[PDB]
């Protein structure tokens, strides 16, 4: 999808890679679809039963699996990620993995469109809509 | 024993006696220590609103015109 360039340019492109690679006796270009790609990661993160959210960009899509997760789920996790990569390469789809505490420290809070944080009994703190 | 017209009726009469010990109550705050005052006036609140209401920690501080009940042993 993203490339518009003529069977010419194509050729062009070719010939130079084989002029950097002096070993290879030519390069083959082939086409791959980018939702194949997309679908593969997500399809592999469903397989592993990981909780994951999905964002989509014009040029990316991010996968950020973050909270608080067992050593079963890391293992797994890293175990799949370096497969993907080593397949397809860092350069479309990306994976962020974060592990974090509670997201509010473990105090009450509302969370509505005017959400608020008590602080304590008798301490409210409005930061931000949660 | 001020001889002038000051009090019509019961809110009046109630205040007029409060506002005549402030002369001493200013007295007992101005040399009881600060750290048993709270104390003694917390422990107060616990008693009558339930002990799950808000411990104060007024550290800093003005005490708001304390019952002479809880005002006079710390002094």
């Amino acid at each position: 999808q993203r490339n518009t360039m003529s069977k010419k340019e194509l050729e062009v492109l070719s010939q130079k890679l084989r002029a950097l690679m002096p070993y290879a006796d030519s390069v083959n270009i082939t086409l791959m679809d980018d939702v194949t790609a997309a679908g593969q990661a997500e399809a592999g993160l469903k397989q592993q039963a990981l909780p994951y959210s999905r964002r989509n960009h014009k040029g990316g899509v991010t996968f950020v699996i973050q909270g608080a997760l067992d050593d079963v789920e890391i293992l797994r996790a890293r175990q799949f990620v370096d497969s993907y990569y080593r397949t397809w390469g860092g350069r479309y789809v990306q994976f962020a993995i974060e592990l974090k505490d509670d997201w509010l420290k473990g105090r009450s809070f509302q969370y509505g469109a005017e959400g608020y944080i008590k602080m304590s009994p008798g301490h409210w703190y409005f930061p931000s809509p949660l | 024993e001020d001889e002038d017209v000051t009090f019509n009726d019961i809110s009046s009469l109630s205040k007029h006696v409060d506002e005549g010990l402030d002369g001493y109550r200013d007295y007992l705050i101005k040399y009881s220590d600060r750290e048993l005052v709270q104390f003694f006036e917390n422990a107060q609140l616990k008693r009558q609103y339930g002990e799950e209401t808000e411990t104060v920690k007024r550290d800093k501080d003005e005490i708001e015109k304390p019952s002479i009940f809880a005002l006079l042993p710390a002094y």
